[PDB]
């Protein structure tokens, strides 16, 4: 399948948050390659764990600075699309 | 002949490519607006009011 | 009180082609 | 010349906060050679336009799927970044 192993270099956000969100991804990744249906599965499951609203993004080739809230703006990297997983409030 | 009849089989396809992309483009914005339509009344008045 | 606009902009994202 | 414009496929905001949104990207870019320093100066610009906090996710390949408000979303491409920013609060 895909190594969708959630190495997150750089976790400001909430422990349980984070690890949820990278078993997510992680199914997601088992299920399919679509980045942007793991990026949209990690904000729903962000989202219904943590309250509206959270919103996460999958890419490549993206430079995107975070307006979120704290301890909800998880930037996990499954290789290296860096699933940010930005919960703005 | 079949050069001319190939570059009027290209411009055939290009016009065909041209008045589809007229059609379908009519038809993308006639399902936008629809698709506007129904979000701005579902926006306006909630189905739960 | 106001609420939240589930008003979402569906659109694919394709990569670099 | 580096156009962060957009075309009629996916737009839904205020004609002056999406060409706010589009210049201040724009700028940011112009501005800073790095991708995230020019998210960075795209956040400040929408922090102090937008007030706190706005961010823009701009890149080659990206994808969003949140709860876009109205009259403040978009999902678009932005030159050779994908402009998809939608604000909610």
């Amino acid at each position: 399948m895909c190594d969708r192993k959630a190495v997150i270099k750089n976790a400001d956000m909430s422990e349980e948050m984070q690890q949820d969100s990278v078993e997510c991804a992680t199914q997601a990744l088992e299920k399919y390659n679509i980045e942007k249906d793991i990026a949209a599965h990690i904000k729903k499951e962000f989202d219904k764990k943590y309250n509206p609203t959270w919103h996460c993004i999958v890419g490549r080739n993206f430079g995107s600075y975070v307006t979120h809230e704290t301890k909800h703006f998880i930037y996990f990297y499954l290789g290296q699309v860096a699933i940010l997983l930005f919960k703005s409030g | 002949v079949q050069s001319k009849v190939n570059l009027k089989y290209d411009s055939w396809h290009k016009e065909v490519l041209s008045k589809f992309g007229q059609m379908l483009g009519s038809n993308m914005t006639e399902f936008h607006s629809q698709i506007s339509k129904s979000r701005q009344e579902l926006e306006q008045h909630s189905v739960d009011t | 009180p106001r609420e939240i606009v589930t008003y979402t902009k569906e659109t694919q994202t394709p990569v670099m082609a």
